[PDB]
């Protein structure tokens, strides 16, 4: 909570969690605590802090419980994952086997695996937002997430699978906040679920209306089964701590694959109707792949992009608008392609980019995604051929959807698909390992 | 209400200093000499432990911590443990 | 303490009013002083012998109270005295 | 009245300044630029007519009148009319649009045929034709031509680029990026007839008057900005560019507007700007359908920012949806769909700023970057008179870029474009002398870049200048200035060394071009000598007199110097810098026209003080008051800055001024001595017969030779020095002492033995040389150095002892050498403690003698030493004893002011208004006065780090006179001495002193 504002905990939250631990005896109850704490408080943390709390809590238990020879062995390993020190731990035939299995992960240069090792060693069911929500006994929730994704669509399937009653409420202008406060007071009486999209932007209002409103509503417990959800962004405006502590917290850490995002981009595109050429749907397909390829690169940094850049459904919209316009103003001849790349790579997407290093990367992506005669081959496995002479627009949608359904995303996707090298991905895996390993050592010595 | 911030003038009211008279009891505050009742009471309240109070005050003042610490957790988990471990003796 | 006057307090017109009042008291005591310099040096010398400053610092460890002892003026013209703890006998 | 509305139009229009009547009828309007627009129909007025009614007609007619002047003109050029013809009869806004439409039409067809070359020369000729027209033109139409030139250059540039394309697809790509100005030869609603295409997107020219604004040079970067702005607007989104200050983001939005016939309203945000006013202006912009730019939006206060940001969303959300009416400021107001909001985002200390969350899905953020300079350079060369503008622009930039990679990373070095604009600015007068050739560019490189370089980098410049382009063998103004410079220095006392000639030349050539000059160097480099020598040489060569005002910048407050206003009575009194200008500007009663005025700032320069004058450093050449005025500065009036360091000053401040970096001291150790001697002899002529003088100057020359001293000064460095000062600055201390010690024994030089005379001379010189190099030394080191002096001086010559002294009789002229004789002290019980009691030691007498000798020289003294070492008493007792000098004691504290020094002096000093020095400040009694400043290294320094109290003493020591803080006049102090005591600055509490002050002090470590 000291590192991040959203990572708060009250004493009462720990007490209520420890009560659930009941409803060598001392040794078993101890093991019951560590598990129940990992179970409830893992949910309000992001993937980095999940891994940090895993490795820490593992050493918090095993240093008291196991041998002194165990202690320096695992610590000389956590030192190798970090840049503190490199060593081979003290080796004894059959002496330790779980610990001997761990060093095998670290020595195989496999980083992500060694970090998740401590999670599996808790032997806990890592609770799905649904399970957490179901267990949770409050009508309020705030789920923050990185700007790459939004759990808005996870909440749709969460409501559909149990209790329905989904109401999405954007907080936009006076109208949205004004309609919003009306739909809030009426939904609690009705008992319907409610969602408050991206509160952070409308925050000034929160401290005046929502902060008082949620505080006053102790009759919301009395009111019909109803649940209110709020979406935040972790990188972003800091929510009032008092409102935050009162409300339950989750971090949506669910990142879609390249192919999955392509399929999700292309999916809506049929809802727009038909206003353009058959040929255009091919360019809209091209953009679908492109957008899903830069977004995939966005997370991989520094190796990959120099900084975290955020790309939107607005960036797709501004790109597709330019594409409709170029096909509308030119002939159906393929060659318009030259200034299609320039305008996409420098104004539409290169706009936010400020570093020259990264501007070249957006261009080199357009080089491959846009210019392409007869065969494109976006990824190693998948080839996209240009529209057939038959010129069926309904067939081509179905053909381009079919090309997605044919492919299955490989193991090595981040290096094979995003044309960046494998050795860069490992360099990145190493660094996020180092960050988890460091912050844990820091935590142990502090107490 | 704000003990962290504290002006000098209260000062004679913190140290028990007075100028006694036939019936009246006077205390000097900054300039004016004002009469003390005796039905009068003083409490100083602070919210943040981070904020440091003057050595003058800290020495004349009875510092009491109403703080729900991490130490308070050890005390309070035993009460919850014993209610679920030996309910007969926690009742008695 | 470095000088025995604060220059700023008595400057300009307030220097002239001081200078006037100074001549009054000097003569009352029974001494007239030829020059403007002869006068001021009486004034300063009077302060040096009638004003007495005692500092009471509690924690010399404090950075603001360290600045007291640091200050050259105070350090040279003060008598530093130590009472920092009560001994077991005095307790 | 009606005519009184013209004042308020400037506000509600932006382009126009005042309106033109025939009283009953409105004949037209004139712009803030000076351009006169006449309407088609003159609008009729009667007394009982409302402003709202008549003005509303004017807004309509003002736009129509622009279409008329546009179609009239466009049609003319289409009918093969030279652009020089059109300029004279059509308003700029009109002619600009006409050019654009015809250009676009002519190039559109030229992409098909590929007849680029035929059109190119054609355009190039119109450019040259416009250029020569400009030279012979009236100032008003001078603006119009220049504004058009910016455009015609753009035209030809694009065509040339188009000529060069590998294929036709390449040409159609390049053309798509450009802003293409089309007209509809189809249709009615003429105001809506002109539209603009770019990146495939179209944008209707609204017909608003723009007047004749300063038009930005077209860069690829500019077009890209225009392209992002058009891409956001096409999808009904707000334009937003973030980036570092000085990247011209608002200027862009201003220009993007102009190109489309729109006067953008710019809100400078947080210049103490009210929310209530902005809220009004926002309603007006949504009604009138205008473009608003938020200039530096980031700088708003959180309460304001919330409120404003929410409002802006209304507008941009209203547009995206297209709502006819939107509610903002809790009222139903209608929304024009022509409305747009632009946000420029300067960065904070933390990072490049962001838009508030709500605005993030309402705006489109873009990154402004400084222009790659090559493109700017080529155009600038084109305008002046090109020769080969393309080759120079490539070559200049390569060279500047090359210097940057090849020189040392030094603080004040800027090889950014600012610098090339400056080379180019300096180039124009240079072209007058030589050619619109590279050679004139070459010279301008070395006129600007070279005076700021230091020796290692000085060759890198020369090596790579010839490596990139070689121009010429010989220089103009080579003989003539130089003999006027040699003649001035011979007269001043100075020696024309490699370096002193060089830095004198560098300076001469700069005053020509630059009006603000900076001289940076170590204390005792030669600056005061360089400028005082050059300025003197110009009165010989031109015949123009100079009027110099040397002001210590940081001794006085911004209020004492620029002009101080009093918060309540708002009573305005002059200051110092502003008051000396009013002599030249307000009332040039005597001869100022033919004179050259120089205002020198000798003290360290800081942001706060230069910012309060930045307008004179600007292309403006006018002084802006805190309240009340702008005073313009003539071409005679030059501002110089001599200082020791720059660390505080901004790169922006440097690049407005001409910078002259003194890498090393102008002059040789010997040459310094030479001048110093003669300077000392001149003082003596006023108080010594020529026969005496002639003989004594002969003595000095034959006793000490440079060959011996060279080792002595070298060995001085191999020694631990308390209160360190460099060898070169210690020199004045030797010669001033030495000459005084010999002029001391002048009478006994009449009858004494010629071999014995040399021994008296050599001893004194060996002595004076000791305290000047080793006086601030341990004395354990002094003793060691004494042998070092003896070593390097002639072996036979009278050797130095620790306490060595020269003695003469009480009652008879005599001569013998005896040392260390002491009077013996008996004091009573009551006497024991007293602020004035000395028990004399072998060493008390030793110090008291030397200390007294230095004052006879009248050189300032710094007695540095530990507490209780007796530095105060030695000073006090040597002077409490003598009738000549009288002591005045000031103690310094961490924060003591320069007025305390004055007030303490006023007690013992009497100003006399003698016509000889005007005001003077001698002591209140006849014989000499001594200020004793105790704890001189105690007063603290500006946050920049500059102790003014010390600089004030330095003013008294060097200048010998100071400027009055309230009354604003020069008072020259007569016969007053500065002596100081301080502790070693290794001690706590202590502040490091400026070499620029300690250079005028003799330092004795006791």
């Amino acid at each position: 909570g000291q590192f991040h504002w959203f990572y708060g905990i009250s004493i009462g939250q720990f007490l209520s969690c420890f009560k659930r631990v009941f409803i060598t005896r001392v040794d078993e109850i101890l093991w019951l605590l560590y598990q129940e704490v990992y179970c409830q408080f893992s949910t309000a943390l992001d993937k980095k802090f999940k891994m940090i709390m895993a490795m820490t809590m593992f050493c918090l238990y095993k240093f008291d419980i196991e041998s002194e020879q165990y202690k320096e062995a695992v610590l000389t390993m956590i030192g190798v994952l970090s840049e503190s020190s490199d060593g081979v731990p003290k080796l004894t035939v059959d002496t330790n086997n779980d610990l001997r299995y761990l060093w095998d992960y670290v020595t195989t240069k496999s980083y992500i695996s060694a970090l998740n090792w401590f999670k599996n060693e808790f032997f806990v069911d890592e609770w799905n937002i649904a399970d957490v929500v179901a267990n949770s006994d409050n009508n309020y929730f705030t789920m923050a997430s990185e700007r790459d994704v939004d759990g808005t669509f996870k909440l749709i399937e969460l409501a559909k699978a149990s209790k329905e009653s989904l109401k999405i409420i954007p907080l936009g202008s006076i109208e949205n906040l004004n309609y919003a406060q009306e739909e809030i007071s009426k939904s609690k009486i009705e008992g319907g679920w409610i969602l408050l999209q991206n509160i952070q932007m409308s925050l000034s209002w929160v401290k005046t209306y929502l902060h008082k409103h949620v505080e006053e509503t102790k009759a919301a417990e009395e009111h019909e089964k109803f649940k209110m959800f709020m979406t935040c962004h972790l990188t972003g405006d800091k929510l009032p701590a008092p409102l935050l502590q009162r409300t339950d917290r989750f971090v949506y850490e669910d990142i879609p694959g390249i192919l999955d995002t392509v399929k999700d981009l292309w999916g809506s595109q049929f809802f727009t109707g038909k206003i353009s050429g058959v040929w255009s749907v091919y360019c809209t397909f091209l953009l679908s792949w492109f957008h899903a390829l830069i977004t995939a690169r966005t997370r991989l940094v520094p190796h990959g992009f120099s900084k975290k850049y955020y790309f939107n459904d607005c960036d797709f919209q501004f790109a597709s608008v330019y594409l409709e316009n170029v096909l509308a103003t030119n002939s159906t001849n393929n060659i318009p392609w030259a200034q299609v790349r320039d305008h996409i790579a420098t104004i539409v997407y290169g706009g936010k980019i400020d570093e020259e290093k990264d501007l070249e990367v957006v261009a080199k992506l357009c080089a491959h995604v846009f210019c392409g005669s007869d065969n494109l081959q976006i990824v190693p496995g998948v080839r996209i051929p240009q529209p057939l002479l038959q010129q069926s627009e309904e067939e081509e949608r179905a053909r381009l959807t079919a090309i997605l359904s044919n492919t299955i995303e490989p193991a090595d996707s981040l290096s094979s698909w995003l044309q960046l090298p494998r050795e860069s991905i490992l360099n990145y895996e190493r660094l996020q390992a180092k960050e988890v390993a460091s912050s844990t050592e820091q935590l142990l010595q502090e107490m | 209400q704000d003990g962290e911030f504290f002006d000098p003038i209260i000062s004679r009211l913190i140290s028990r200093e007075f100028n006694h008279a036939g019936n009246r009891v006077t205390v000097e505050i900054g300039d004016h000499e004002v009469d003390v009742s005796g039905d009068f009471k003083l409490f100083i309240h602070s919210c943040d432990p981070s904020g440091d109070i003057p050595i003058f005050l800290r020495s004349r003042v009875r510092l009491v911590h109403f703080v729900t610490n991490k130490e308070s957790i050890e005390t309070r988990i035993f009460d919850i443990t014993l209610t679920e471990e030996n309910a007969e003796m926690q009742r008695k | 303490l470095a000088n025995a006057d604060i220059p700023d307090l008595f400057q300009g017109e307030e220097y002239d009013k001081l200078l006037n009042n100074l001549r009054n008291k000097t003569r009352s005591l029974g001494l007239l002083l030829d020059t403007e310099q002869e006068l001021y040096d009486w004034f300063v010398g009077e302060i040096a012998k009638n004003l007495h400053v005692v500092f009471t610092i509690c924690d010399p460890t404090n950075n603001k109270s360290s600045a007291m002892i640091s200050s050259p003026a105070l350090f040279n013209r003060c008598i530093i005295n130590w009472m920092g703890d009560w001994d077991t006998k005095t307790m | 009245h009606h005519d009184q509305v013209s004042k308020f139009m400037k506000k509600m229009f932006g382009s126009i300044e005042s309106i033109i009547f025939l009283e009953d009828f409105i004949t037209g309007v004139r712009s803030v630029e000076g351009e006169v627009l006449n309407l088609n129909e003159k609008i009729e007025l009667k007394d009982s007519i409302q402003a709202q009614e008549w003005l509303n007609i004017l807004d309509t007619e003002i736009k129509l009148s622009v279409f008329t002047q546009f179609r009239d003109c466009l049609g003319q050029i289409k009918d093969g009319t030279d652009i020089e013809v059109v300029v004279s009869k059509y308003i700029f806004q009109a002619i600009l649009l006409s050019a654009q439409v015809m250009w676009t039409e002519l190039v559109e067809k030229c992409l098909q045929t590929n007849q680029f070359s035929k059109y190119w020369k054609e355009v190039d000729m119109k450019i040259k034709g416009l250029l020569d027209k400009l030279n012979k033109s009236s100032d008003n139409v001078k603006k119009k031509i220049e504004a058009l030139l910016v455009e015609y250059l753009h035209f030809n540039n694009v065509i040339g680029q188009l000529k060069n394309c590998s294929t036709k697809e390449e040409a159609r790509l390049l053309w798509a990026k450009v802003q293409k100005f089309y007209q509809k030869n189809d249709t009615l609603d003429d105001l809506n007839s002109v539209f603009i295409s770019q990146s495939g997107y179209l944008l209707q020219y609204k017909f608003e008057y723009i007047g004749i604004p300063e038009r930005l040079i077209y860069t690829p970067l500019l077009l890209i900005g225009f392209a992002t702005l058009t891409d956001s607007l096409h999808q009904k989104y707000g334009g937003c560019f973030f980036g570092p200050a000085g990247t011209g983001k608002t200027e862009t939005v201003k220009a993007f507007g102009q190109n489309l016939g729109r006067v953008v309203v710019v809100f400078n945000c947080d210049d103490s700007f009210d929310y209530q006013v902005l809220s009004r202006l926002l309603v007006g912009i949504t009604q009138i359908g205008a473009w608003g730019c938020f200039d530096e939006f980031n700088r708003l206060d959180e309460k304001v920012l919330s409120a404003v940001s929410a409002n802006i969303q209304q507008i941009q959300n209203g547009l995206q949806v297209g709502k006819s009416h939107i509610t903002l400021l809790e009222e139903e107001t209608p929304l024009s769909p022509h409305t747009a909001v632009f946000i420029t985002l300067n960065p904070g200390y933390n990072g490049r700023s962001e838009l508030p969350e709500n605005l993030k899905k309402s705006f489109r953020e873009f990154s402004m970057k400084s222009p790659q300079s090559g493109t700017i350079a080529e155009m600038i060369l084109q305008i002046m008179g090109f020769e080969d503008s393309k080759s120079l622009a490539s070559k200049i930039v390569h060279f500047l870029e090359l210097l940057s990679s090849k020189c040392s990373s030094m603080n004040h070095y800027h090889f950014g474009l600012r610098t090339l604009k400056g080379v180019l600015r300096n180039c124009s007068p240079l072209i007058s002398e030589f050619g619109e050739g590279e050679k004139t560019v070459v010279e301008s490189l070395k006129r600007v870049i070279l005076p700021s370089l230091g020796d290692t980098d000085e060759l890198v410049f020369k090596d790579e200048l010839s490596k990139i382009f070689d121009s010429a063998g010989t220089p103009l103004n080579s003989k003539a200035i130089v003999q006027c410079l040699k003649d001035a220095g011979q007269r001043s006392g100075f020696s024309m060394s490699e370096e002193f000639l060089k830095k004198c030349m560098q300076f001469y050539y700069m005053q020509k071009t630059q009006q603000a000059l900076i001289l940076v160097g170590k204390a005792g480099c030669g600056k005061t000598a360089t400028w005082k020598t050059v300025i003197d040489a110009m009165a010989i060569f031109d015949g123009h007199a100079n009027v110099v005002y040397v002001i210590d910048t940081k001794v006085l407050t911004k209020e004492s110097l620029y002009g101080s206003m009093l918060k309540a009575t708002l009573e305005w009194r002059d200051g110092l810098f502003t008051s000396i200008l009013r002599r030249v500007n307000d009332d040039i009663t005597g001869t100022f026209k033919n004179s050259r005025i120089w205002v020198v700032f000798d003290s360290d320069l800081d942001p706060e003080y230069v910012e309060a004058m930045n307008s004179v450093l600007d292309d403006n050449k006018i002084l802006t008051l805190p309240n009340g005025e702008r005073l313009p500065i003539p071409p005679n009036f030059r501002i110089l800055f001599e200082t020791d360091n720059l660390d505080h000053t901004t790169p922006a401040t440097i690049t407005r001024c001409g910078l002259l970096w003194f890498s090393t001291d102008v002059c040789s150790i010997s040459s310094k001595i030479d001048h110093l001697l003669n300077k000392s002899y001149e003082a003596l002529d006023n108080k010594l017969s020529m026969f005496e003088l002639d003989k004594l100057k002969d003595l000095i020359s034959d006793s000490f030779d440079m060959a011996s001293l060279t080792n002595i000064f070298t060995c001085s460095n191999d020694l631990v020095h308390i209160l360190g000062v460099r060898t070169f600055n210690k020199l004045e201390t030797a010669v001033q002492l030495a000459v005084h010690l010999i002029s001391s024994y002048r009478q006994w030089f009449q009858n004494l033995d010629d071999k014995s005379l040399k021994d008296v001379i050599t001893l004194l010189i060996k002595r004076s040389l000791l305290y000047a190099l080793a006086g601030d030394s341990t004395g354990e080191s002094q003793r060691a150095f004494i042998q070092t002096i003896n070593t390097y001086f002639g072996h036979d010559s009278q050797e130095l002892s620790d306490y060595s002294t020269i003695v003469i009789a009480n009652d008879k002229l005599s001569f013998s050498s005896f040392c260390s004789e002491i009077p013996s002290v008996s004091l009573e019980a009551h006497e024991v403690m007293r602020p004035d009691i000395v028990i004399p030691t072998i060493d008390t007498i030793k110090h008291e003698k030397i200390f007294y000798d230095l004052l006879n020289s009248k050189r300032g003294i710094i007695l540095c030493g530990p507490p209780g070492s007796g530095k105060t008493m030695i000073m006090n007792n040597a002077l409490r004893n003598s009738s000549l000098y009288d002591v005045v004691g000031i103690n310094f504290s961490k924060d003591t002011t320069t007025e305390h020094i004055l007030s303490a002096l006023h007690r013992h000093t009497n100003y006399v208004t003698t016509s000889k020095g005007l005001t003077l400040l001698p002591k209140s009694d006849i014989k000499n006065l001594v200020l004793f400043c105790d704890e001189i290294n105690l007063p603290k320094l500006d946050k920049y780090g500059s102790q003014n109290v010390v600089l004030f003493l330095r003013q008294l020591m060097e200048k010998q006179g100071f400027w009055k803080t309230p009354e604003n006049k020069w008072v020259t102090i007569e016969r007053i001495h500065i002596v100081g005591a301080c502790n070693p600055p290794t001690d706590p509490g202590r502040i490091p002193m400026s070499e620029r002050f300690t250079r005028h002090a003799a330092i004795l470590y006791l």
